[PDB]
């Protein structure tokens, strides 16, 4: 519902401020560790809801070696959930592996859909 | 192919309860929908057999129910299973809707499925109101007097909707006879909405407790979720049998064993427990026209949730702030039911007004603000800038 | 590693498989469930059907 | 030299000769259990030596 | 007036429904054991295809 | 073997669960009624009529 | 695509009454099926509004219907449209089934469609029997006495089916109260069978009056057969309005305006006109057990027609011998209705026994013999040998 | 329902008898003229019901120039029927044109299905 262009605009404003990045960034690190998706072997970009045309475009353009690895992490998380267990601690996702791999493909598809919408409902002047 | 796939009537059975692909990780909260189908069959079948012995005249209605309890063979079993079965129907329906709020089942592409469910909830409330009138106890007469008098505050048409609903000048003999005929009909309209509810579900399937796609690992319905459904069916029947045979009047009011008297007002006018939170919302608005509008807005505000949830993640499993405010909303609903059973006294009047505000502020203020903040915390906790 | 290597299943496997004992106990529990469900469904229908016989006030004027 | 005809078989019924003794007997056991407590069915079924 | 008969019929119903509840837990756990002990292994495929 | 004499032949696996349930009804109802009346002895009408005979 | 094809609920509407391909050569006999859908809506809607004023006790049932005729605003319109609308429902249904016999609509691949229709015909007969009892006139009491006493001739279970149907020792107060509750329910079972009837029709489509394939020239339903349906809808409503307002008691019996008296037998016990041929078949068998079996066999013999028709051509359009014996069967059905309204007297007793034989010999003797002869006459009139 | 093998067996027995072909054959010529399918421009083999596997086999094996002409006669008969008219008298089918064009394809498919059914339900002896 909220676009990723809007999320990146608010988030990059905080990260450039030296006083706002001392307050919010320690709170965001505690929020992610309490969420617990890394103990099931998932990255955050695996959790994005995909039933919309922007996300279907970005998933088509992903390189195929990363698409095979994403499918294994989702399947392993479903099997761990039905057994009501967690993964062994040496199989958890580390923080330096929790990178936004899908975010540049999403932002490129959002900018192209915005430019098409502006050209389709447009004014002229002599 | 096999005959279960080629026949015109068996392929509908096969694609719904035999071969339908389910996500492998759904838990026992996904069993509430099939318990609601069993409850509707129980209410319909015990309803027909009691209707063979019932008289709907206002001079005969109370004694007809006493005739069922005393003279009909196993007639006390039919009534007690019917009255207690209505309370079990509302408890399973409350847990079914709260599962949808928690896991984000209302979101796209399941908006049509959520909207049809809100219509079903309205028709079930109207059904239980009309059956309670047919007893014509003392709580039956005065509860119908209070609710039908709310509609006279509507401008320019109000004093003629009420007398068209009474068939006269008050709650009287034409009111009870038309309320029993409407009570027969609305469960058949509910059964047709359930079929439209299952058609929209067949298009997209069910969600799962992780919130992500289920297309990668599916198992068929037959012998896995058929036998998982049998565990909750037998537990439901056991707890219902303990209420029907060992404590059959715990979930009711003893004033309903007094026959209806339009000249004597009871000391306290209290609804059944599953309508108590909507009764406390109505009593918290002093103006009579705005009170009945706010009472009906408490059901219709469920339709704004696909538009006020701003999160890019479906469900509450990985969100600690949305988990906290979900359970604030749950215990606020229990407190509103308790206020609705008290007298209009200090300090219950102010407590009901604050709890009414918290109910509407969850859908319109708390959910869009918290889900916007959780979008940003996920971003800046990962992006190096 | 090699797909011909099967992972460790030893904490769930029986010490002796003995196919005529494992089948016999599972079919005892499924058979006991169909026995009690048929006796329960039969008394349920007879409770509803017998409510249509003559009531106690009708039999008193016989 | 040839068997029966018409979308069924006497070979399909010479193996299924003595088991509609028990598939008919499956629903001989059907109205066995489903008919109990009637005033109809007790001059042939309650006369037995036990219970 | 049905009080003595209602409590006798309730004892037969609770005993039968308790046995069907305990048997359905055993049967569900037997028929789900193949799914619950399933194991997965990932080997990354070779590129250029 | 006692699988194939009790649960294989499903012309009577439907049958024995339909015939064992017939004799089950009378033995179960006799056992509970005898327990229920012995637990409440001295309070029934038949225990009252036996010494209001006067 | 368009929204009428992509939506989940509108695509069912679009594939049934908008875009469905019809054969271009069907005539006005193919309009009877949509008139039956209008008749069922009329009977249900006038039924609910009368049930708001009706009492089903045996001391109050006759005066409740007189209360509807005199005191309810437009209450005489509701009753007369309901009673005359039941006779129009049976007349359209008789013409709909006779169209299927003439054109061979029962044949493969439409056997499932014909079998579901026979179930609908049985449920409609049982519905009209139960509503006639609810008047509790003098013809209502004694017609229920005659029919319910037939079931006591069944061996070993007969004397206990009847007293389970009475709730007592004769037709009395528990009989009328359970007959009104069953009368409310069975039209909702009929509406569910109509949905299963339309699903089987969507699979293969309709036949045409030439008997041959229609896949070569189809036109869509909307604006061609929608406007052809409007011609017969307005003609149906005009003739029904002439009976409701200008001659409202022509299709009834004047003995039903006398209240039910179990001590006075009427001089003649006559059913409504649409049940008169089945009444004459029952009175033609002297043994009481064989008479009730033959009465129910007159409906179930419709199921043997897919197996006794031996022709390689579908329909009666090009067959002169099958045309002649079809109209022999039609006027035999009218004669059986006239015998059923006469006294048991010479020579009507022998005439009813011959006409009963001709009814059953059409399905089992005449149709397989004549259609075998017409197969051979087509062959030897063309082949040079 | 009655097979064409059975119809041809009865019909060829009548046509070889010199006494039975003097009685039934004048009656069959009056029966066809009273049927009236030739006044709509149809041959008799156009009237055979086709929704069965034997007739679908025979219609596939028909040569394509006869399949195009069969489709035009069926379409012209539907258009004449909805106008409630008959064809002009110079467009009626003549008796020397009302030939059984589809009958040899039907009889060949019926004999092959009978031989397959006899070999599938068969006895042996030592
Ligand atoms: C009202 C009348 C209706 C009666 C029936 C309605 C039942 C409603 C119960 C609420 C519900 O449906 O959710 C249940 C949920 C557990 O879901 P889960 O899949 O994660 O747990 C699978 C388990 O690990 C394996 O469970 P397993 O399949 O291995 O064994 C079955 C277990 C009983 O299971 C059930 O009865 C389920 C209700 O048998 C035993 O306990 C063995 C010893 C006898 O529980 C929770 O998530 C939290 C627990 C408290 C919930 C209570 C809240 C009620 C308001
Ligand atoms: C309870 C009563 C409810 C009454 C509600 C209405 C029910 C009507 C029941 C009667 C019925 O079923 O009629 C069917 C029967 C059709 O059988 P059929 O194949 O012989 O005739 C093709 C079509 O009529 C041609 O009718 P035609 O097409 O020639 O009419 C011209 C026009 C339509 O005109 C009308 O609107 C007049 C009604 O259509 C056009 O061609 C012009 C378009 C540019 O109609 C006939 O014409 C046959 C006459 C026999 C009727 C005797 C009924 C015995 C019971
Ligand atoms: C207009 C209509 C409004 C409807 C409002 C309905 C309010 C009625 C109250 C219904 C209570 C139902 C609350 C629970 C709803 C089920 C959904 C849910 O909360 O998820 C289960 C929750 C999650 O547990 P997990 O973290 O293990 O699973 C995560 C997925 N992997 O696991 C849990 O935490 C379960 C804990 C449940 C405790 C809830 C106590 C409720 C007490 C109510 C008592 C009412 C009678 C007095
Ligand atoms: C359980 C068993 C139920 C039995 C159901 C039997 C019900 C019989 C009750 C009467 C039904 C009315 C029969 C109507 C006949 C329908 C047959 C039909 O669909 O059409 C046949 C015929 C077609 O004629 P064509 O249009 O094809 O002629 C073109 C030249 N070849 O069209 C015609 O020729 C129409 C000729 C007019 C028919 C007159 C029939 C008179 C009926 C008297 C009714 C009396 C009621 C009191
Ligand atoms: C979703 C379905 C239904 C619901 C929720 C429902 C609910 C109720 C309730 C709450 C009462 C008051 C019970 C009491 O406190 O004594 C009642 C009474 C009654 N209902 Fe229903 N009902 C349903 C279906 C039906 C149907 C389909 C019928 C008839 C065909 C029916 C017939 C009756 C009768 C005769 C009574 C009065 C007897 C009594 O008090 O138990 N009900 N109903
Ligand atoms: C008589 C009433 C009802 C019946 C018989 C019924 C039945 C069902 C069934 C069988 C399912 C699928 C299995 C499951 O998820 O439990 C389902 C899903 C669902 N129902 Fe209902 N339901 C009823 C009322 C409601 C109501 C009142 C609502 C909401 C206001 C609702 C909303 C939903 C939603 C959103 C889902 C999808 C859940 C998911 O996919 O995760 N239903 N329903
Ligand atoms: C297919 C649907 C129906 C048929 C064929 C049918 C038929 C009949 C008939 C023949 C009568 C006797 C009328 C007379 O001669 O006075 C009757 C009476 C009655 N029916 Fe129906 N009925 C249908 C549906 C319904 C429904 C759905 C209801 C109620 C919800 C209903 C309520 C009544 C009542 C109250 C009466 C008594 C009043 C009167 O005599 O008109 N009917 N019905
Ligand atoms: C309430 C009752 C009924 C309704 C609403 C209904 C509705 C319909 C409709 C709309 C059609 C398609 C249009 C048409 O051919 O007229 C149809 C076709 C048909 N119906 Fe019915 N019908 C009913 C009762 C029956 C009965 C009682 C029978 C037979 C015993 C029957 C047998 C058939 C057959 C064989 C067809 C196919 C006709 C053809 O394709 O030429 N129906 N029905
Ligand atoms: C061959 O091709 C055809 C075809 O030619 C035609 C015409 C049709 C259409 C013909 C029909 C007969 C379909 C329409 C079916 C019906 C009209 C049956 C009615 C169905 C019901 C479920 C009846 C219930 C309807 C009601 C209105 C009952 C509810 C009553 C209420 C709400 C009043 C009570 C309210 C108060 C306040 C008292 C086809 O479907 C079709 O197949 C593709
Ligand atoms: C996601 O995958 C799923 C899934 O998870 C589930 C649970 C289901 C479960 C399905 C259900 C729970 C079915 C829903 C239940 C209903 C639709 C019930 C409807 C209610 C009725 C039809 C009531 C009818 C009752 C009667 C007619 C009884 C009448 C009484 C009579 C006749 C008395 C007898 C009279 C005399 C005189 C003896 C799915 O279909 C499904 O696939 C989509
Ligand atoms: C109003 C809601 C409607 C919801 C519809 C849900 C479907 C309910 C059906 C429930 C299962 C019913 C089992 C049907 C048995 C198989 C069908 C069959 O036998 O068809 C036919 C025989 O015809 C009949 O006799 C129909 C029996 C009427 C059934 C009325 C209940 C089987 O023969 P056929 O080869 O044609 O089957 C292939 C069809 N495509
Ligand atoms: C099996 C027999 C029973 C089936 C009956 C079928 C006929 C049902 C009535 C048809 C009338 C059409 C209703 C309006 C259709 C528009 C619905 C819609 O716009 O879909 C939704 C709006 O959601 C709703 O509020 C539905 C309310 C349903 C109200 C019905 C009482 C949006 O449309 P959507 O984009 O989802 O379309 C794609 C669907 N796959
Ligand atoms: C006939 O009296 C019915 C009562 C009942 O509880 O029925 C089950 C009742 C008894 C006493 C007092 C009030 C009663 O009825 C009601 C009715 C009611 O209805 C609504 C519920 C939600 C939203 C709007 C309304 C309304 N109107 N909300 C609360 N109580
Ligand atoms: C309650 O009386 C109903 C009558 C009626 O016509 O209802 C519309 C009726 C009146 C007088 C005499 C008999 C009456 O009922 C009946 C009932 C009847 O029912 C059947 C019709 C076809 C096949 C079997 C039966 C039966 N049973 N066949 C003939 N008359």
């Amino acid at each position: 519902p909220q676009s990723f262009t809007s999320i990146a605009r608010i988030g990059d404003y905080i990260l450039k401020s030296p006083v706002l990045s001392k307050l919010c960034v320690p709170v965001a690190n505690q929020f992610i560790n309490l969420a617990g998706y890394k103990k099931l072997g998932l990255k955050f970009d695996d959790l994005i809801a995909e039933e919309n045309p922007i996300m279907q475009t970005a998933l088509r353009r992903l390189p195929e070696d990363e698409s095979y690895a994403r499918a294994y992490r989702i399947i392993r998380a479903h099997q761990t959930e039905l057994t009501h267990h967690l993964l062994p601690r040496n199989e958890w996702i580390k923080a330096q592996e929790d990178v936004p791999y899908l975010l540049p493909y999403i932002l490129e598809a959002e900018a192209a859909a915005k430019e098409k919408d502006e050209l389709d409902n447009i004014e002229v002047s002599k | 192919m096999a005959f279960r796939k080629s026949n015109v009537y068996l392929s509908l059975v096969n694609s719904y309860i035999i071969d339908s692909p389910q996500p492998s990780s759904i838990n026992y909260w996904w069993n509430m929908g099939s318990l609601l189908g069993l409850c509707l069959v129980i209410q319909i079948v015990t309803g027909i057999f009691m209707a063979m012995h019932y008289s709907s005249n206002i001079e005969l209605a109370f004694s007809s129910v006493e005739h069922i309890m005393r003279d009909v063979h196993n007639g006390y079993i039919l009534r007690y299973l019917h009255a207690n079965g209505a309370s079990f129907f509302f408890m399973v329906m409350f847990m079914h809707m709260a599962k949808g709020l928690y896991y984000g089942s209302y979101r796209s592409p399941r908006v049509t499925l959520w909207n049809v469910g809100v219509i079903i909830f309205i028709l079930t409330i109207a059904t239980a109101f009309l059956g309670y009138c047919c007893v014509y106890g003392q709580m039956s007469h005065w509860g119908a007097t209070v609710i039908t008098n709310l509609f006279s505050a509507i401008p320019f048409v109000g004093n003629d909707i009420v007398s068209w609903l009474w068939g006269g000048f008050s709650v009287s003999n034409p009111t009870i006879q038309r309320f029993f005929a409407l009570h027969y009909l609305v469960p058949f309209i509910i059964a047709a909405m359930v079929i439209m509810h299952l058609m929209a579900l067949h298009i997209h399937g069910s969600s799962n407790p992780l919130g992500i796609t289920g297309n990668l690992d599916r198992i068929p319905m037959h012998s896995y979720f058929i036998f998982k459904d049998l565990v909750t069916v037998f537990l439901f029947m056991l707890i219902l049998a303990l209420f029907v045979f060992y404590s059959p009047n715990t979930l009711g009011h003893p004033d309903n064993y007094i026959p209806g008297n339009p000249l004597v007002t009871p000391a306290s006018i209290v609804p059944e427990w599953y309508l108590l939170p909507f009764y406390a919302i109505l009593r918290s608005i002093p103006d009579k026209l705005l009170g009945v509008i706010t009472m009906f807005a408490a059901i219709l505000v469920l339709l704004v949730l696909p538009f006020t949830d701003r999160s890019v993640v479906r469900g509450n499993t990985f969100k600690v702030l949305s988990k906290f405010f979900f359970f604030i909303f749950v215990f606020n609903f229990v407190l509103l039911g308790q206020i609705g059973a008290c007298h209009v006294e200090v300090p219950y009047v102010l407590m009901g007004q604050i709890a009414t505000f918290i109910y509407f502020a969850y859908f319109l203020i708390i959910v869009p603000v918290i889900s916007t903040i959780e979008n940003v915390l996920f971003y800046i906790g990962r992006v190096n800038k | 590693k090699s797909t011909y290597r099967t992972p460790n299943f030893d904490d769930v496997l029986k010490e002796n498989n003995d196919a005529d004992k494992g089948r016999s106990y599972a079919y005892f529990m499924v058979g006991a469930m169909g026995l009690l469900s048929s006796a329960g469904a039969k008394s349920t229908v007879e409770t509803f059907i017998s409510s249509m016989t003559a009531t106690a006030d009708v039999l008193a004027m016989a | 030299t040839g068997l029966h005809f018409g979308r069924l078989s006497l070979r399909s019924l010479t193996a299924y000769a003595p088991n509609l003794m028990l598939w008919g007997g499956a629903s001989m056991l059907g109205l066995f259990v489903f008919t109990e407590g009637w005033p109809k069915f007790q001059d042939t079924l309650y006369k037995k030596i036990p219970l | 007036p049905e009080h003595d008969e209602r409590k006798r019929l309730g004892l037969k119903t609770v005993i039968i429904l308790s046995s069907l509840y305990l048997l359905s837990i055993w049967v569900k756990k037997f028929k789900w054991a193949g799914i619950k002990t399933r194991k997965f292994v990932f080997n990354p495929p070779k590129p250029r295809k | 073997s006692l699988y194939k004499t009790f649960f294989k032949r499903n012309a009577v696996f439907v049958g024995t669960i339909f015939a064992g349930a017939f004799v089950f009804q009378t033995v179960f109802d006799t056992a509970i009624t005898s327990w229920y009346e012995n637990h409440n002895k001295g309070k029934l009408w038949k225990d009252v009529k036996a010494r209001i005979a006067a």
